């Protein structure tokens, strides 16, 4: 691959002279979402196939916070009108 | 068997496609179903240059719209276009007049070729 | 150390291995630094993704510059016996002996990884150098173990408990295994172990209650055979990743293809995939194919071939239909099918088309004439002439080619040599091919090399001066052969120089007996030809020239029209003259011989020349007309005895004029 | 009409067309360059380039092989003008 | 020409940028050591940011650079070409001695024992300068993923802030062809100026 | 292990090709010699491997398994796959097709059927036929397409039943009826089909239109041969298939007229020699082995006593096979073929007998001298024929010592006892010798071997006492010769031509001679029958130099032939041509024999579009300065973008 540049009597003579799309595989479909995985990025694609292990790291990785995640937003307890989204919002503007 | 047929076909391979599309044939259990077949194999005899070989394939396909009350399938509209064409070079002008008229129920372009070979066909009758 | 083979995305029994040695050399403790050899040997086969095509391209970077050790496979057996060999290894080895025996337990291999994290591992230098308060040495994330040991850890906690729990039982199956073993009894006690266990097993916090029922726990879960054993699920004997897998087999295709290996160890285990593991590495599919073209099986090879172009396709995100089919095409032609190919080929191109991408069209171009090379006489069943391809790939860019324009020149070399072009080109065409090829890696390029030899060897044979052949000759690889032409090719060619040589030392019944062999084999067009010339030679010996005259003009017509071959032409037209002279008849010759005297004089081959000269003389000297005969041959002596091969027949025609 | 039938398609060989230059040259070598639409009608500069695109598709030899449905799209230029609807 | 000026200037400058600041023995042992660990001494860190440096890193580059690609050039243009031709002038030799041997038939003989031992000399030259070719490439492979891994080493010293572009996982064998290059450039033997190439042979 | 199998493929005379099979049914490979070429491997048991025709002139290769078979061609093409509508027991091999017979019994219960178990199939795309027999295991059918009889025995009856199968094409494809039936011995019993097959052996045999039937049995000594001769008013008499009524002339069975018939080991077909020719091997120890020849149709034995303890396993019989020599060289095959053409064929099998005795005994006492070559067998063809022609010399002898083992052979004793033979037959052996000299000396290219056979033939003339003009015909300046002249070309050449002192003369060739058609002359002395007929033409008073392309077409004359004469012939025509080479610029066909390419390639051009074809463009052989490296380099690179 030294595209004939990267060869020092080659590239002296020049200088003299001068004067892609994805498609899902079958394993990246899973079984409780029909929606396939999407790569986020070109290192998680091992030469065109997708690393399982990769993939499977960033789906732990995900699902992880989000059991932290549950109680925001619809969440509303008995006796608060207002979910805890919020409590750390103004719990935010106190000390600023 | 008819699907190796074609795949032959779209190889170039038409002395083999002949004897599969003729084992397809006799596997059949009714006689209906080789409309499709019988039309495709005359054409590669058409293609292997042996119009008289190709006539046996082209009698039957016609005939099989007789033994099924009129069935006037679009496969059998090229059938009998062809035949006509074909029987006009024969010089017999009167055994074609009636493969005009009984495609005479087809498509747009169908219907105005055998209606102008009816007539040619008419004046030398 | 056999077992049923399964792919793990986990922590497999061997990968503690190496987390066993890291743990030695860090804590520095005991003093004992591993050797850094020992380490290359054991991570750099995990390290992810070398990649490597079925054909179409040959050992481009696999190649090491430097010579490897072969991975180690993950069994206890084979792990110890590198660390063993050294005087001192056995204190290295009885180290990772005495951890594997104080992990007792799933929160033991707990407290290895915890450890780990906390402490050794280290984020960037920046805190190195204040962590001058560690007793033990840490190390950096960019690092070469660092790099390793961050994957290693995040394998851990990508599992749930499940996923720790297969850890247990099958290092224990893989611990137990070492134990029914010859060296385990060699080693059955060392007091090594005893004291390196029992620096790790302190602080155990309980030694009197609990230790009672800790080992009725792990003891009820082994497989006492006292009672019948708890009934489990069939658990694997050996866990390997994908990326030490192909690290494997991409060292036995290797070593296939052209420290000691295992290749019933290998090929055993990869026999008991769970088909699963199949689908998830696919390239287990194209080992049986290489097998099965060792021992020439035709049915057998295409359905593994096929089996490869199914899993691998899906995997790749790229499309590679249009590299499935040539490698199909290439296969039939190493079957000699040749005109099945042609059909699979074309279809080839079209499919390029579709992707609209340029890169992949130097590719089908450049296996356009490959496949030309080795059949010349199918160059006018292409689509595209030869001459068309040389015209393109000269000036097809100035960078991002590398190797084409090296593959490009070369074949202008083969066309300008069987046109018999003059050699002012020939040489300055070969000097260009020569050139780029030795200015880029001549070592990873060893197709190419190989062919530069291959050529030039005959280039200067044909100028008649075996001396620099020779030099070229030694260059020569035996039994390499290349791809897409055979298997058995090279033990046929070895067959032909036999031949040639039992010719030459009058063993008439061994070539006899070849030329049965030749009528019913399948071979290649250059191969064709020498057996074609050398049965022509066989006759002209026997004495039999009313057959031999007749076969002869019928293989130098098909070899004007047929292959448009001039070098064969002459080599055949010159042995039409020597059965004539030979007859006393060579006065018939005259016409044909003179035609070819001028016609080479303006190419300049001297050795072409000097051949006819020996034939004009010998024909002089059987008319009666000798005197002329020796004033010729007088002048001429001194640019005759250049040409070893010739000097034989130019030594023993002295003899005769006296 | 110059060239009729004088390049052949090598198929897997990608075609070009070269773009109009309309820039004139005077012999006091002050070279002058015309711009659309300013200067002339804008019809008219891509009725040359489609007068163009006609001749270099024409240039195509009548005997020529492996021109199939699938060379033409091989050889769109990814944006219709003038030029490709004349070739 | 190329122990001149190829050679001798390259080796010079790697002797007095390592040996004069550093030292060999300590060099090699830390080097693999920061390969594998990344453990970088406090004197080692002043080697990389005072001895090294950015200046001279780009001159080691550009003479190690020069010192293959066109240490290759000269092999393949001069040596291979000339030694060709030295055996077509010899064999050309033998053959006038030889004739005049018979044609004179002169009772006093020259013996060719001279020309056949220059003939296996020139042919011996042939083999061994192909074989330093092929031994060139294997360096510049060597040479390059040396440096490639020793600029992230070295701007990771100077900067504390570098994003690392080069990956490891690029190639699996990656470390072995990183220290088979220590063992060539420091070494007993590669002290000596024949280290490049067998200058004395 | 590996297993050779005996026949495999119908090839009109044999084929260049080894099949293998494993220790079990699952391995097949076509090694040649010893490479191993495609290899095929089943699960399934094998039944047998093809390599037969399939009627629509392929080169394909059949492999069949229990209820599949794999048809992989090897000449051109891909590979293909059939089925069966049952399973089936065996596979044998018929011209342009296969018969299958269907599996008896498996499980043990033995039941059978016998309505219709055997199938026939011409190619494997086309549907399978049904076989037809009029007024029973198929233990060997004809496979050869020369070779008409097939051979049914049932079980039970334990009795053969002998048809006369003729193949039919474009269902019924093969009929079988009966002309005759052989009783087993009632020692011979039979007891897993293939191993009740195995104790039996049966070969083929034909010769002209002969044909003979070799049954054996190794473990009672059972051996006979029922001999047929196919004469073609009764084989069509229309009585004759459907009545199934032979006269008894025809039919006989015969033993063998050996030593020790009851001693024989196995016995195999001679593929080398393709007459009726079989391979006999006998023992008389435990380690040794000795082997003989035996004609069916002809009486005549070859007692060999050839020694050979391994070479009686199956898997070495090639080299048993090329144990026996045959002359293979080009001179003396055209000898042998006259000979057989001339002689009788019990005179001609004994020939060759004392011919393969005499190259023996030579290659005993030639210690490898120089070489060996034609000289070889040209050295046995003389002698062999000087022994027959000279009287036998006394016990005490020189002569008689060197070639004793040769005189008290039973053949050459027969051989030289017949006084009718070396009356008659001799002369007209060597006036064919002389014919092929004088064919001889028309190809100047095989001028070597011409002058042998006159030394031999000067030799012959002095045995036999011939009038001095027969003697003197060789040199530079008590049987009847019929001929009282030499017959030679060249003399009746100069006789048909212009201003020809001698006057007319006929060649008096050999063709009423012989007895038989010109065409088997045409074969044997191919340049006489040629230039006669050629100088017959040419010197016609009507004759004009167009004509000559036509003939020298009509003649089959070609340029490599015009170039192989003795001066004389070959001056005129090549002038007649070179005649030619100046007024023909009209196309007028077979332009093949001058030298003009551009009237060849005009008639090319004409004769594809008369049939709607090599367009062959000349390429432009052009043609200086080599310059230096860098400025090459610096081209290329230039050049580059």
């Amino acid at each position: 691959a030294r595209a004939l540049r990267d060869i020092s009597l080659f590239n002296d003579i020049r200088k003299d002279q001068n004067s892609v799309k994805y498609i899902p595989s079958l394993s990246a479909y899973n079984v409780f979402n029909e929606f396939p995985y999407y790569p986020t990025s070109a290192s998680q694609l091992l030469d065109g196939k997708l690393d399982e292990f990769l993939m499977l790291s960033e789906q732990y990785k995900s699902r992880l916070p989000k059991i932290r995640k549950l109680g925001w937003n619809r969440f509303k307890p008995i006796g608060i009108n207002k979910t805890m989204y919020e409590l750390e919002m103004l719990r935010s503007r106190a000390r600023a | 068997w008819q699907v190796l047929g074609e795949c032959y076909s779209k190889t170039g391979n038409k002395v083999e496609a002949i004897k599969c599309y003729k084992r397809s044939i006799k596997a059949s259990q009714t006689v209906d179903q080789n409309t499709s077949i019988y039309y495709r194999l005359a054409q590669l005899y058409e293609e292997l240059e042996d119009l008289q070989e190709c006539k046996k394939f082209m009698m039957k396909c016609v005939d099989v719209e007789e033994l099924l009350e009129g069935i006037v399938t679009d496969e059998t509209v090229k059938a009998r276009l062809w035949l006509a064409i074909f029987e006009i070079k024969a010089g017999n002008y009167q055994l074609a007049y009636d493969y005009a008229m009984g495609v005479s129920s087809g498509t747009s372009q169908e219907i105005e070729e055998a209606r102008m070979l009816a007539r040619e066909c008419r004046r030398h009758m | 150390k056999y077992g049923p083979l399964g792919i793990t995305n986990f922590i497999t029994p061997y990968d503690l291995c190496i987390l066993i040695l890291i743990h030695a050399h860090c804590s520095q403790d005991n003093g004992i630094s591993v050797p850094t050899a020992v380490f290359l040997r054991l991570i750099s086969p995990t390290r992810p993704s070398l990649e490597w095509n079925p054909l179409l391209k040959d050992n481009s970077n696999l190649r090491s510059s430097s010579i490897v050790p072969p991975p180690v496979l993950p069994i206890l057996d084979n792990i110890i016996r590198i660390l063993l060999d050294d005087k001192d290894g056995n204190k290295i080895a009885l180290t990772l002996m005495g951890y594997l025996e104080a992990i007792n337990g799933l929160d033991s291999i707990n407290r290895l990884m915890m450890d780990l994290e906390k402490n050794c591992l280290v984020n960037n230098y920046r805190s190195m150098k204040m962590r001058t308060t560690s007793t033990r040495r840490q190390m950096t994330r960019a690092s070469f173990l660092g790099t390793f040991l961050s994957t290693c850890i995040r394998k851990y906690q990508i599992g749930d408990f499940e996923m720790r729990e297969t850890i247990w039982i099958n290092l224990q199956n893989f611990k137990t295994v070492f134990k029914h073993t010859p060296l385990w009894l060699r080693f059955k006690d060392n007091v090594h172990i005893q004291k390196v266990k029992n620096c790790l097993l302190a602080n155990d916090e309980i030694s009197v209650e609990d230790q009672q029922m800790v080992e009725f726990f792990q003891h009820f879960n082994n497989g006492n055979d006292a009672d019948s054993k708890t009934m489990n699920e069939e658990n694997y004997g050996t866990l390997i990743s994908i990326q030490h897998l192909q690290s494997i087999v991409n060292r036995q295709i290797v070593n296939w293809l052209d420290y000691e290996e295992q290749s019933g160890l290998v090929f055993d285990l990869l026999d008991t995939l769970s088909l699963n593991d199949a689908t998830k590495f696919p390239l287990i599919f194209i080992l049986k194919y290489l097998e099965a073209i060792k021992e020439n099986s035709y049915q057998t090879a295409l359905d593994s071939l096929h089996n490869y172009f199914d899993y691998k396709s899906t995997g790749n995100s790229q499309n590679y239909f249009h590299i499935s089919l040539l490698s199909l095409a290439t296969f039939h032609s190493s079957f000699n099918e040749c005109d099945a190919a042609i059909n699979s080929f074309e279809e080839a191109t079209r499919i390029a088309r579709e992707n609209k991408d340029m890169e992949t069209l130097n590719l089908i171009m450049i296996w356009i004439i490959n496949f030309i090379e080795v059949h010349p006489e199918y160059a006018n069943r292409f689509y595209i002439t030869v001459e068309q391809i040389i015209k393109y790939l000269k000036n097809s860019s100035d960078v991002e080619d590398a190797n084409i324009f090296s593959n490009a020149y070369k074949f202008e070399t083969l066309l300008s040599m069987v046109k018999e072009s003059k050699t002012a080109e020939v040489s300055s065409s070969l000097l260009k091919f020569m050139a780029i090829t030795l200015q880029n890696v001549p070592s990873q390029n060893f197709d190419l090399f190989q062919s530069l030899v291959s050529y030039e060897v005959k280039f200067w044979k044909e100028l008649g001066y075996e001396s620099i052949s020779d030099v070229y000759e030694k260059f020569l690889s035996k039994t390499s052969s290349s791809s897409l032409r055979n298997y058995d090719s090279s033990i046929i060619n070895q067959d032909i120089k036999v031949a040639f040589k039992a010719l030459e030392e009058d063993d008439f019944l061994k070539v006899k007996q070849y030329l049965l062999k030749s009528e019913s084999l399948e071979l290649d067009y250059d191969q064709k030809i020498n057996l074609k010339y050398l049965r022509v030679k066989y006759l002209v010996k026997i004495g039999d020239y009313d057959l031999s005259m007749r076969l002869i003009n019928q293989y130098v017509k098909e070899c004007c029209e047929e292959v448009a071959d001039s070098n064969w032409r002459f080599k055949f037209e010159i042995e039409s003259i020597n059965v004539l002279l030979l007859s006393d008849v060579g006065i018939r010759s005259l016409p044909k011989i003179i035609k070819l005297i001028d016609e080479y004089k303006e190419i300049g081959n001297p050795l072409r020349c000097v051949i006819l000269l020996l034939k004009l003389c010998e024909v002089l000297i059987q008319v009666g007309k000798s005197m002329e005969a020796e004033c010729l041959i007088s002048c001429n002596l001194s640019t005759i005895l250049e040409f070893p091969f010739v000097r034989k027949k130019t030594d023993e025609l002295l003899e005769s004029l006296s | 009409a110059v060239a009729y039938a004088t390049e052949k398609p090598i198929s897997t060989q990608k075609w070009v067309i070269q773009p109009l230059n309309l820039i004139s040259v005077f012999p006091d070598d002050t070279k002058i360059t015309v711009k659309a639409p300013e200067d002339i009608a804008h019809d008219i500069v891509e009725w040359g380039q489609f007068h163009a695109g006609v001749s270099s598709g024409l240039r195509i030899s009548k005997k020529a092989t492996g021109i199939t449905g699938s060379w033409i799209a091989f050889n769109k230029p990814k944006e219709l003008d003038a030029y490709h609807g004349g070739f | 020409f190329i122990n001149r000026e190829l050679a001798t200037p390259y080796l010079d400058f790697v002797k007095r940028l390592c040996d004069e600041a550093y030292g060999y023995g300590k060099l090699k042992s830390e080097l693999e050591a920061l390969f594998l660990l990344g453990e970088i001494s406090c004197d080692l860190e002043d080697w990389l940011c005072n001895s090294v440096g950015e200046k001279n890193f780009k001159r080691w580059k550009y003479l190690g650079c020069e010192a293959y690609q066109k240490t290759v050039q000269i092999l393949t243009l001069i040596f291979v070409p000339a030694c060709e031709r030295i055996i077509i002038y010899v064999e050309k030799l033998r053959a006038i001695l030889q004739a005049f041997s018979i044609q004179n038939k002169l009772s006093y003989t020259s013996d060719l024992t001279a020309v056949e031992v220059l003939l296996k000399s020139s042919q011996k030259l042939l083999t061994m300068t192909l074989n330093s070719i092929i031994g060139l490439g294997r360096d510049e492979t060597l040479f390059e993923k040396f440096f490639i891994w020793f600029n992230d080493r070295l701007h990771e010293a100077l900067d504390e802030d570098y994003k690392l572009k080069f990956q490891f996982e690029d190639d699996l064998y990656f470390g072995y062809d990183l220290l088979s290059y220590f063992d060539r450039i420091l070494s007993k033997k590669g002290t000596e100026p024949s280290s490049i190439i067998d200058v004395k042979l | 292990e590996w297993q050779l199998q005996i026949n495999i493929t119908n090839k009109i005379g044999g084929i260049n090709g080894d099949i293998w099979l494993s220790r079990d049914g699952r391995s097949v490979k076509w090694c040649i010699e010893d490479q191993c070429l495609r290899q095929f491997t089943y699960n399934q048991k094998i039944i047998k491997a093809g390599y037969i025709d399939f009627e629509k002139t392929p080169d394909c290769f059949v492999v069949v398994l229990s209820d599949i078979a794999h048809v992989y061609m090897l000449k051109n093409g891909g590979s293909t796959t059939v089925c069966f509508p049952f399973q089936i027991g065996n596979a044998f091999w018929y011209a342009n097709g296969v018969i299958l017979e269907r599996e008896t019994s498996a499980s043990k219960p033995i039941e059978f059927d016998l309505k219709h178990k055997y199938i026939t199939l011409t190619d494997p795309m086309a549907p399978f036929g049904l076989i037809s027999i009029t007024n029973f295991q198929l233990v060997l059918f004809p496979s050869d397409k020369d070779k008409c009889i097939a051979v049914f025995l049932d079980r039970n009856s334990k009795v053969l039943r002998f048809y006369y199968s003729r193949i039919l094409s474009s269902s019924k494809d093969i009929v079988l009826t009966e002309i005759s039936s052989l009783k087993l011995p009632d020692d011979i019993i039979f007891t897993r089909l293939s191993s009740i097959l195995s104790k039996l052996k049966f070969l083929s045999l034909r010769f002209e239109r002969r044909e003979g039937l070799l049954i054996f049995h190794e473990p009672t000594h059972f051996c006979k041969i029922w001999l047929i001769d196919l004469l073609p008013d009764v084989l069509d008499s229309i009585p004759f298939k459907i009545y199934g009524n032979s006269p008894q002339n025809m039919i006989r069975l015969e033993n063998l007229k050996l030593k020790e018939p009851s001693r024989i080991q196995a016995m195999y077909i001679h593929e080398l020699l393709e007459s009726c020719l079989i391979l006999v091997s006998e023992g008389q120890n435990k380690e040794e082995y000795k082997a003989c020849l035996y004609d069916p149709f002809v009486k005549i034995t070859s007692p060999s006593k050839n020694i050979s303890e391994e070479l009686t396993k199956q898997n070495s019989l090639p080299s048993l096979q090329k144990l026996f020599p045959y002359p293979e060289t080009s001179f003396t095959k055209l000898c042998f073929e006259a000979v057989k053409y001339i002689t009788s064929p019990a005179f001609n099998i004994s020939f060759i007998f004392l011919w393969q005795s005499a190259y023996s005994i030579l290659l005993s006492r030639a210690n490898d001298d120089v070489v060996g070559g034609l000289k070889m067998e040209h050295d046995a063809f003389s002698l062999v024929l000087s022994l027959l022609i000279l009287p036998i010399p006394s016990s005490s002898a020189q002569e008689y010592q060197e070639y004793k083992e040769i005189y008290e052979r039973d053949l050459f004793q027969h051989l030289k006892q017949d006084s009718e033979i070396t009356s008659s037959v001799l002369p007209r052996i060597v006036i064919g010798l002389h014919l092929i000299r004088e064919e001889y000396s028309l190809n100047v290219l095989c001028r070597n071997e011409h002058a042998l056979l006159g030394q031999f033939l000067r030799f012959a003339t002095a045995a036999m006492g011939w009038p001095d003009l027969w003697q003197s015909y060789y040199v530079p300046k008590t049987f009847f010769h019929p001929l009282d002249e030499p017959p030679s070309i060249t003399k009746s050449l100069y006789s048909i031509t212009e201003n020809s002192s001698i006057p007319l003369c006929p060649f008096i060739s050999f063709s009423r001679l012989v007895a038989t058609d010109t065409q088997v002359e045409l074969r044997i002395t191919p340049r006489s029958f040629k230039i006669l007929g050629l100088y017959e033409l040419v010197h016609s008073p009507n004759f004009l130099p167009d004509y000559v392309l036509g003939i020298l077409s009509s003649f089959k004359v070609d340029k490599d032939e015009l170039q192989t004469y003795p001066l004389g012939i070959l001056v005129p025509l090549q002038n007649i041509l070179k005649i030619l080479e100046d007024k023909l610029s009209e196309v007028r066909d077979n332009l093949e024999l001058l030298d003009r390419a551009d009237l060849q390639r005009c008639s090319a051009i004409i004769n594809s579009i008369r049939s709607d074809c090599k367009v062959p463009l000349a390429k432009n052989r052009s043609s200086k300065k080599p310059s230096d490296i860098y400025s090459i380099l610096s081209e290329i690179v230039k050049s580059a973008s």
